[PDB]
């Protein structure tokens, strides 16, 4: 009933309940997700994926797979934007590395030029 | 009639002076309620259309299916209930414009 | 920029719901070592009470002091009552070691944890 | 159809077989290593290469909707033959 | 193979002794049959 | 060493640890328990059995999904042991009955068994060969027992000479012979001077060393903190319980210290007193 | 449309009246479902003999995890992990190596029949129909071991016999 | 089947249903296997020359939900007209 | 099974607090981080006694929001699986309700007959109970030859049979003495308390979402839901007992009118394509490699839907961003809306009587943890 | 078009449109989105203050009944500064229609406990309190349902992982069942699955 409320920020990391150790030890990275080059299409860009730093997998020898004691491996967290992504990291608590975004700058090709006259430009085969 | 087909409903006896005496409350405490809202309109305009049906009625059957809600005791039931909902629409003021908006990055779903 | 409250206004009520239930939880625990029939004495239960209590000193919001008073008054309500069996309330323990150590030197004979 | 390991046990189709300071060697003490003594790579020798009197051939693998899809595969090495990626044998051509 | 029994009581196997080594006379066991009485003696077919 | 011998991450429960054990008898107590903290460990257990498997099917899922093995031996054969010994890091013998068999005495068991499995190691090749033993087990009389394990102790330093020859005192714990033994009497009273140890603090210190190095060839004796009355202890017993020929022997034997092999301060671990884990496993008395 | 129970009245004519209270007194439809509990009796029992008569089943069971192979020819798999991709238990996990022959190839193919919960989802999958859902559910596994199944046991599995699974997708290769 | 006259009128007595007649053990309409193999029928697909996936592309159709409010009106109207009321069935009703 | 906590004067009560949540599975997070055709079978046994009409509403989700109407021969054989499934859950919830109170042999009759439906069910599917078999799009891999005739021979063998169980059973005297005096519901506590399904069949008002919400061509067969009269255990098992006698006219009027349509979807991405085409094409093996790959694409939005389980509202309710994964699926549990009302069922009477309410009201804990 | 694809009926369309209009004209005080999708189950989002007078007002007032109340699940979304959002539904006897109610809310602050007019959602607070940490202000009882005791985390968060932080194991040295920290048998691969090239050309959001 708008009541005394004050202005700060959050210590949301004493009520999410993991311990100590995968609070402060791992790191979180916040990237855009690069575009899998092998492909060539930019619907997988335009998010800001969270996601934390890899760790130990060894071999259980029993059939040759990959075990870990790694619960936090697997996560990733989609964001609409870095500001809020920062929000977010620092609301929860653990400590975290952002990167920025990388896009394609836009050139300016055309075929006309490509079959030029006096310059080196000469595409030689077509 | 004899014990209608719901089973946590005792039967009635004397439907309209009852229904009658209801809706005549129903007026007057929407008569309590500013002029100046929409809510007074169309609650007086749906409640004085179903007056206008019971007036035509004398009958018990030819009320039930010219005025739905079947069969006959959840009319009485739902009127106390509107009533109800008209003595706590005496407060919580919602004919008074909206409280503060959402930071309008929020409802546009698909993230 | 209007939140609304959960229980308290400062952090004069927040003080005075924690030091009530720790006053509850002072007197609640004899009666859950003589009804479970734990195998640990009064001392080291009341030690790591206050020690659960001290972990967490540091927190100033009272809206998240209310809401760990919500969280401690539900546990003690969970184990006044006789649903939480003896696994629970073992379990608030650590015994089964685990006995990983804070060095840099051990933390490097077994290593992958800086 | 299998070698036999220098510890004195059987080898698979894959040379997995272990060292003389394993523990998985000791726990398959008293029950036995199986191994399918049926390999793949020999069975592809024993099989006629065709000698199909045509240029580009199909193949799908003994029936219709049961084996592998159509490959049409060529047949212009003059020396090499081709060979089915799914079927695992050869063809030759013969004008 | 019966006909004059209802769907369940149609074919029955009857086990033989020593089909291993094995002294089979007690304790017959489940698996003992080769697969094409497998495929008959389940009532997957009519053809034996 | 070749590769998944080395430890991998944290600790147990399929985190692979670094050693490879071969544990004789492993059927009744101090076995069992030390079976269990090498599966809180995460390595892989030999356990070798010759009685029915249904105790072992009882001490089975100790283990992790398929880490510890079941095989068999016999009291008779080096091969068979052999085969059970052929590939592993160490092996421990924990084996001995407290009363004679029809076909055993203490005969052959201590003498014979120790003798045997440590040629047949020492002709395997392994490492830290851990033999246990009783204390003040010496030379002298009034136990075949306690003179049997005298001649074991010098056969186990006579060959194999880098074998850890380790000790305890009288150890208790939830299956305990002598502490139930003491709840399941009845009566006499006498004096002896004896210290108690709990359980986990042995296999605990057995563990340590076991995975610490270097530590091999020094014979190792484990101290209880309290080291007082017999009578003073069964009044207690009687106290607690709520309650007011071999095996009474050499209870009334003595424990006397022997201070100059060392004992858990080497080891860093606490020594568990009487009294918390007394009160612990002192249940199933009078209501 | 509606047809609901119980709106009657007891009746009021001293002879319904009676037949109500002599069905009360004297244990009549008691007497009744004992009547209808021997005529059951006096029936023959469907019980099947198991071990010597075992049950029906269809033409198209999920059970043994069996590959299968090529007509007098090599194995039929390629690693081309749709069944791992399908897999809702995630309990197939393939590792690929190619071999001598230059075409593609495995080294590891482990189903975990703990995991699996037997859907047909692999069976459907297979572009070449490689792995099959096999025809007999007979497993009965003392150690925890056993129930990791390695590309032998499933080729020796598959080797145990195919004229079965062959018989069974040639009896339904037309529905999927 | 395959019992005498006399526990069959027993058992028609016990219960008078003439359960002679169906019994639950089925011994002729088993339905006989191994039947002839189908020949499956397709739809509205595989008509050449006019199935364009343009026309029926109802994944594409999914609209965007339309937003109606923000951050003497002839009106008040129920959401769906209020359902008529039913009837006993004729096929047996109470009482 | 359930843990209770009861505080009670003797042989009576005060309160009864159902202590569930033992039979937690992480069902909405594993569908969170799977597909949506991976995903299917968590829909297919999270309710498990009933297990097909759970698969009706989980492909009628995915429909709904996708906007694809399957062929009309899926849909009439979706209609007498879903009835077979109607069937078999009453049948059981008889059954359990019995066995629970005693009555030991006609929950052996009444199983003879399920091994009969489940020997149906392996004929058409292949499986004992789970058949996954209801791909969202249409139903996958249509029924074999030679299965009609045997389900028409089940329908009126299993008509008798059910005849000669309420020979057995109702009107014996101390089986109604039993359930009659115990549990009623006021049908103002019945719309609050959100009972749904034979509860609101039982507790006076009228209410079928078979006859008002269409789900599929359930508006073109003729039969008639039973409604209760009193609010009471034996009326509601009479009124289940009709609604399987009910089951059994659909069947016959679905078995009358199957039309020869079609299988599957002629939608190439969405459903796979058949064998034989798979074969010999190529966007055939396009199609059919990435759809079990990937997943099909959805549409963003959230959607709701429900139908009738034997239970009740069986309701889910999903939330779909554009992708191939489901973004939060979530369950709307008629035996969890039941078992909420437990206080104001079982507040005037004893244990057996309690016993009684918890057979009354057809748990399986399956679904009422979600 | 006219073959598998399901038709859309814009009756219902119309009605349920100017219903929405409707209520969004005569409750000014709380109501932000009146949305109509495409098969026409009408959403109603609102701000979290005025819950106990929505449904209060949508329970009776005759023009709608909605007496009958299903779940409420707050699904959780991140980069929203209020993240979750209560999910209502609601069902009328007479008039065979679907109303969502989503209110928004924050971690902290509550909504106001619908116990109060719906007797259903009883455990549905209790049950989204344990799962999620929704409080619910004025509420009896607030306990945990589908969870264990001894857990806690919240475990239906986008934060908490798959995988939970503990794992039960008996053991014979405490003679007793014990939790440790989680060591898994196999990775749980988590696959990439979102293919490029935008399957959707009609839900193109305005980028920036
Ligand atoms: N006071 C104490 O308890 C102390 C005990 N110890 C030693 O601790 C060990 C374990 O103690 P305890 O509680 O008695 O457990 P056990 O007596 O059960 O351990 C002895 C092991 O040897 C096996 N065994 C028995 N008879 C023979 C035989 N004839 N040949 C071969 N193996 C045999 C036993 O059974 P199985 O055949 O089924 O494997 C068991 O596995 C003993 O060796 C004891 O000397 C040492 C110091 C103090
Ligand atoms: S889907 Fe078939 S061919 Fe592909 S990896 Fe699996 S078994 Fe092999
Ligand atoms: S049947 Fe299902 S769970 Fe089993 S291996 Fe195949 S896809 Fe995986
Ligand atoms: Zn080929």
């Amino acid at each position: 009933t708008q009541l005394i409320t004050v202005d700060e920020k959050l210590d949301i990391t004493t009520l999410t309940g993991v311990p100590e150790e995968h609070i402060k030890t791992r790191k979180a990275r916040i990237f855009v997700p690069a575009r899998n080059n092998m492909q060539s299409g930019v619907n997988n860009t335009k998010k800001w994926k969270m996601e934390f730093d890899t760790r130990e997998r060894w071999e259980n020898p029993l059939m040759g797979w990959a075990s870990t004691a790694d619960p936090l491996s697997n996560l990733v967290l989609t964001f609409s934007t870095k500001e809020d992504a920062i929000a977010f990291a620092e609301k929860n608590g653990w400590s975290y590395d952002v990167e920025e975004r990388k896009v394609p700058k836009p050139k300016s090709k055309s075929y006309g030029a490509n079959f030029s006259w006096n310059k080196r430009t000469r595409v030689s085969t077509k | 009639k004899k014990t209608t087909g719901l089973v946590g409903l005792a039967v009635c006896e004397t439907p309209h002076e009852r229904l009658k005496i209801l809706y005549t409350k129903i007026l007057d405490v929407l008569g309590h309620i500013p002029k100046n809202a929409a809510y007074r309109k169309y609650t007086e305009q749906i409640t004085n259309e179903k007056l206008s049906i019971v007036k035509a009625e004398p009958d018990v059957k030819k009320l039930e299916e010219q005025l739905q809600g079947g069969q006959i005791e959840e009319v009485i039931l739902q009127a106390e209930n509107e009533l109800s909902l008209a003595r706590k629409m005496i407060q919580w003021k919602p004919w008074e414009p909206l409280v503060e908006e959402p930071p309008a990055s929020q409802w546009k779903w698909p993230i | 920029t209007s939140v609304k409250p959960i229980f308290s206004r400062d952090m004069n009520e927040a003080k005075r719901r924690v030091r009530e239930l720790y006053r509850a939880w002072y007197r609640e625990v004899p009666n859950t070592v003589h009804l479970f029939q734990l195998d640990i004495s009064v001392k080291q239960g009341r030690d790591k009470v206050r020690e659960m209590f001290k972990k967490n000193a540091h927190v100033t919001d009272p809206r998240v002091v209310d809401l760990l008073v919500i969280k401690g008054k539900m546990e003690l309500e969970e184990t006044i009552n006789v649903w939480k069996q003896r696994t629970h309330v073992m379990r608030f323990f650590h015994e089964t070691e685990a006995p990983r150590p804070k060095d840099f030197l051990s933390k490097f004979y077994v290593g992958h944890d800086p | 159809g299998v070698r036999t390991s220098p510890t004195g046990e059987k080898v698979t189709h894959t040379g997995q077989v272990y060292d003389d300071e394993d523990y998985r060697r000791v726990r398959f003490v008293g029950r036995q290593k199986e191994v399918n003594e049926n390999f793949a790579i020999d069975l592809i020798a024993e099989q006629p290469v065709s000698q199909v009197g045509s240029r580009v051939i199909s193949c799908d693998g003994g029936g219709g909707a049961l084996g592998h899809p159509r490959v049409y595969i060529n047949l212009d090495k003059e020396t090499k033959t081709g060979t089915c990626g799914y079927c695992g044998l050869q063809f030759r051509q013969q004008h | 193979e019966d006909n004059k029994q209802f769907f369940g009581r149609h074919r029955w196997v009857i086990y033989t002794t020593e089909m291993n080594g094995k002294n089979t006379f007690w304790d017959v066991d489940g698996s003992m049959v080769p697969p094409e009485w497998h495929r008959w003696l389940h009532c997957m077919t009519d053809d034996p | 060493l070749h590769h998944a011998v080395i430890p991998h991450g944290k600790g147990g429960r399929s985190s692979v640890s670094g050693i490879v054990a071969t544990v004789f008898g492993a059927t009744g107590f101090l076995g069992r328990y030390l079976v269990n903290h090498l599966g809180r460990m995460g390595s892989q257990v030999i356990v070798p059995y010759r009685c029915e498997p249904y105790d072992t099917m009882h001490l089975r899922p100790m283990g992790d999904l398929g880490q510890i093995i079941f095989m068999d031996w016999n009291g008779r054969d080096k091969d068979s042991i052999r085969r059970a010994v052929e590939h592993s890091n160490v092996v421990i013998n924990l084996v001995g009955r407290e009363w004679e068999t029809k076909n055993f005495d203490f005969e052959d068991v201590f003498v014979k068994i120790p003798q045997a499995i440590a040629q047949v190691s020492k002709e395997a090749g392994v490492e830290k060969f851990i033999h246990i033993s009783h204390l003040n087990a010496d030379i002298k009389s009034s136990s075949k027992y306690l003179r049997n394990k005298a001649v074991g102790e010098k056969e186990v330093r006579e060959t194999f000479p880098e074998a850890t020859i380790i000790k305890p005192a009288d150890i208790f714990g939830r299956e305990d012979r002598f502490l139930n033994y003491f709840a399941n009497i009845r009566s006499l009273g006498k004096k002896t001077v004896k210290q108690p140890v709990y359980i986990v603090d042995v296999t605990k210190g057995i563990i340590n060393a076991i995975k610490d190095p270097d530590a091999r060839g020094k014979t190792f004796a484990f101290v209880g903190p309290n080291r007082y009355l017999l009578f003073d202890l069964v009044q207690y017993v009687f106290a607690v319980a709520h309650r007011p020929r071999d095996k009474v022997e050499r209870i009334h034997t003595t424990d006397r210290t022997l201070p100059h092999l060392p004992g858990l301060e080497d080891l860093g671990v606490q020594a568990t007193p009487l009294e918390l884990k007394a009160i612990e496993v002192l249940r199933r008395h009078r209501t | 449309t509606y047809k609901y129970v119980n709106l009657r009245e007891p009746s009021m004519d001293m002879k319904s009246v009676t037949d109500r209270a002599a069905q009360t007194l004297l244990w009549t439809e008691l007497i009744r479902g004992l009547g209808m509990t021997l005529s059951y009796l006096f029936r023959e029992p469907a019980t099947i003999n198991y071990p010597f008569e075992k049950g029906p089943l269809s033409p198209r069971f999920r059970g043994e995890h069996a590959l299968r192979r090529y007509p007098s020819g090599e194995e039929r798999c390629i690693a081309c992990k749709l069944c791992e991709a399908v897999c809702p238990a995630q309990a197939i996990t393939i590792e690929a190596e190619p071999r001598a022959d230059g075409s593609r190839r495995t080294t590891r193919y482990d189903i975990d029949m703990t995991k699996c919960i037997y859907c047909g989802f692999c069976q459907e999958a297979c572009p070449v129909d490689a792995i099959v859902e096999g025809p007999n559910f007979e497993f009965s596994t003392e150690t925890h071991e056993e129930l990791l199944y390695n590309k032998e046991k499933l080729l020796n599995n598959g080797d145990k016999w195919e004229a079965e699974i062959a018989a069974n997708i040639q009896a339904d290769y037309l529905y999927r | 089947a395959s019992a005498t006259r006399l526990i069959q009128g027993l058992r028609n007595w016990a219960s008078g249903r003439d359960l002679q007649a169906k019994l639950q053990l089925r011994y002729q309409e088993i339905s006989k296997r191994t039947q002839p193999p189908p020949k499956l029928p397709v739809g509205p697909s595989h008509r050449l020359s006019n199935n364009y996936y343009c026309a029926r592309d109802g994944r594409r159709e999914a609209m965007p939900p339309s937003i109606v409010m923000s951050s003497s009106e002839k009106k008040a109207v129920s959401p769906a007209p209020p359902i008529k009321r039913w009837e006993l069935s004729q096929d047996e009703p109470y009482l | 099974v359930l843990r209770l906590v009861m505080e009670l004067s003797g042989e009576m009560v005060r309160k009864c607090d159902p202590h569930i949540g033992l039979l937690h599975r992480g069902t909405e997070k594993l569908i969170e981080y799977k597909t949506y055709l991976q995903a299917l079978p968590y829909f297919d046994r999270l309710d498990y006694v009933s297990m097909m009409c759970n698969e009706q509403a989980y492909s009628l989700a995915v429909e709904k929001l996708l906007n694809i109407q399957p062929p009309p021969r899926a849909q009439w054989i979706r209609v007498l699986f879903g009835e077979i499934t109607r069937l078999l859950n009453h049948i059981m919830a008889v059954t359990t309700h019995a066995l629970d109170i005693g009555a030991m042999t006609p929950f052996f009759w009444m199983f003879e007959e399920r091994e009969k439906m489940f020997e149906f069910y392996e004929r058409v599917s292949g499986a004992r109970m789970h058949a996954a078999y209801v791909r969202p799009g249409g139903v996958h891999q249509d029924l074999p030859l030679g299965l009609m005739d045997d389900i028409y021979e089940f329908s009126k063998n299993f008509s008798l049979r059910i005849d000669e169980l309420e020979e057995m059973l109702t009107n014996n005297r101390i089986w109604r003495n039993r359930t009659v005096d115990i549990g009623v519901v006021t049908a103002e506590d019945a719309l609050n308390y959100g009972f749904s399904g034979v509860m609101l069949r039982g507790s006076g008002i009228q209410w079928d979402l078979r006859k008002t919400q269409p789900y599929d061509v359930y508006d073109q067969v003729e039969f008639d839901v039973p409604i209760g009269s009193r609010g009471d255990c034996y009326d509601r098992y009479l009124c289940r007992v009709e609604e399987m006698r009910q089951s059994i006219r659909i069947i016959s009027q679905c078995l009358n009118k199957m039309p020869p349509g079609e299988i599957k979807v002629d939608d190439a991405k969405v459903s796979p394509p058949k064998r034989a085409e798979m074969k010999t094409s190529m966007e055939s093996l396009i199609h059919h490699f990435k759809l079990y790959t990937e997943g099909y694409q959805v549409p963003p939005g959230a959607t709701y839907t429900a139908i009738e389980a034997p239970k009740g509202e069986f309701g889910v309710y999903l939330v779909s961003d554009g992708s191939s994964r489901p973004y939060r699926c979530k369950i709307k549990a008629p035996g969890f809306a039941h078992l909420a009302g437990l206080d104001k069922m079982s507040k005037g009477h004893m244990l057996a009587d309690v016993v009684a309410i918890i057979g009354t009201q057809d748990i399986v804990f399956g679904e009422v943890d979600r | 078009t006219r073959p598998t694809v399901r038709p859309r009926n814009d009756v219902a369309h119309k009605q349920l449109s100017a219903f929405g209009e409707y209520v969004a004209e005569i409750l000014p005080k709380y109501v932000q989105q009146v949305q109509v999708s495409c098969f026409s189950e009408l959403e109603i989002c609102i701000h979290p203050d005025g819950v106990i007078p929505v449904l209060t007002f949508l329970r009776d007032h005759s023009n709608a009944q909605f007496k009958s109340l299903a779940d409420l699940t707050a699904v959780d979304i991140p980069t929203r500064q209020n993240r979750f959002e209560i999910v209502y539904n609601l069902l009328s006897l007479r008039f065979n229609s679907r109303i969502r109610v989503k209110t928004y809310t924050d971690e902290l602050t509550p909504v106001e406990s619908s116990v109060s007019v719906y007797k259903a959602a009883n455990w549905y607070e209790r049950e989204i309190w344990d799962m999620f940490g929704v409080f619910f202000a004025n509420h009896p009882d607030l306990r945990r349902i589908l969870t264990d005791y001894g857990f806690e985390g919240h475990p239906f968060r986008k934060d908490f992982p798959l995988s939970g932080y503990v794992e039960l194991r008996y053991d014979d040295e405490v003679k007793r069942v014990v939790a440790e920290p989680v060591e898994l048998a196999q990775e749980f691969r988590k696959f990439d699955l979102n293919s490029p090239w935008e399957a959707f050309p009609a839900y193109r959001q305005p980028p920036e």
